[PDB]
């Protein structure tokens, strides 16, 4: 996790190692730059249901017409009771038929789901 | 000359936005219309020509 | 104090005819660019055409320095306009249009894969090995 | 002020009937062929480039 490029021609880094220290080492494949990891990983890999959609869904989906709007579950941070709920509609789940809610205030948009 | 100088760095951008909302759509219509008046559109003859 | 509540308001100016031309330039921002090292510099037109619509090349410090190249700003200023306020001992400022907007780009010195030696290593499509080696063998 | 929901139907016919008065039922043929011989060929013709001999 975390990707980031050398200083001097740009490039993607890639990881190494070296035998007289044993330290990771993101060095670019291309030039001849070396630096000093601080995370010790290299691939992380997500099979289950990773998504975190919560984080995901833009705030100013709320002032879209075609979304149904409730006054059951109001808004935890701001207080207002008006939210739109929608359901996700993404791959690599083909389940969980749950409700994200939005709150439809200006200067809002706290996700919650429920 | 072929002197080249470097006269500065921008420091801050700026926008500059007509405070005219309504009326300056008039305005507006008059540019689109002098931007017509070159662009060409086949014409109509009332007689065949000989 | 004073700066709290600074008031200024200087004269503007546009003349018409100008021996000197303007052009607009901006760096990317992951260049991380130095001035100062810039002690000489050599901006002349590329030889790859074989002249006003072609672009430039710029090489900085001969051959110890970094070298870049660039093209011109795809749009147009038909609508659109760029004037530059000049900083005067008078403090009148001094609006002045440009001609073109340039982006030259970074490019690294260091021994490049030539294609026709990049056609005979293309065999290895997926089985190359030892990264290194490619270059050491060049 | 408000179109009454009794008198809806009548209104909304007439709307439509307006509609029909100016457009009719072969509007796209013609509109495209309007198109086409006013700007389409005057547009052409001028794209095409300068013979050069
Ligand atoms: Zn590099
Ligand atoms: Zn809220």
């Amino acid at each position: 996790v975390g990707i980031r490029f050398c200083q001097e021609c740009n490039n993607m880094l890639y990881p190494k190692e070296d035998k007289e220290n044993r330290i990771l080492l993101y060095a670019c494949r291309n030039c001849d730059y070396q630096q000093e990891a601080d995370n010790s990983c290299i691939y992380v890999n997500k099979i289950t249901h990773e998504v975190d959609e919560l984080t995901q869904i833009i705030a100013d989906v709320s002032q879209d017409p075609t979304l149904p709007r409730t006054e059951d579950h109001p808004c935890q941070k701001c207080g207002h009771k008006e939210a739109v709920f929608f359901q996700s509609h993404s791959a690599r789940a083909e389940d969980a038929m749950r409700l994200y809610y939005v709150c439809t205030a200006p200067h809002c948009g706290h996700r919650w789901t429920e | 000359s072929d002197k080249l100088s470097l006269e500065g760095i921008v420091v801050q951008r700026a926008e500059c936005r007509p405070a005219a909302s309504e009326n300056y759509m008039r305005l507006k219509r008059l540019q689109i219309e002098e931007s017509s008046k070159p662009v060409r559109l086949s014409q109509q003859l009332d007689k065949v020509v000989t | 104090g004073p700066s709290s509540q600074n008031v200024t308001e200087y004269v503007v100016r546009v003349p018409k005819n100008t021996t000197k031309k303007y052009n607009i330039m901006a760096f990317n921002a992951a260049d991380k660019v130095n001035f100062a090292t810039w002690n000489q510099a050599r901006l002349e037109r590329d030889l790859s055409n074989k002249p006003e619509d072609q672009p430039w090349l710029l090489r900085v410090n001969g051959k110890s320095g970094r070298k870049f190249k660039g093209i011109k700003k795809g749009g147009v200023t038909e609508n659109t306009s760029y004037y530059i306020f000049t900083q005067c001992p008078d403090g009148a400022f001094e609006a002045f249009p440009v001609h073109n907007w340039y982006n030259f780009t970074p490019l690294a010195r260091h021994r490049t894969l030539t294609a026709e030696e990049a056609e005979e290593e293309w065999e290895r499509r997926n089985k190359v090995l030892n990264h290194f080696s490619i270059m050491q063998q060049r | 002020d408000e179109i009454t929901p009794d008198l809806w139907q009548e209104a909304c016919w007439i709307v439509i009937s307006s509609y029909f008065d100016e457009k009719g039922l072969v509007r796209q043929q013609l509109d495209s062929f309007d198109e086409f011989i006013q700007m389409s060929v005057q547009r052409i013709v001028e794209d095409a480039p300068p013979i050069d001999l």
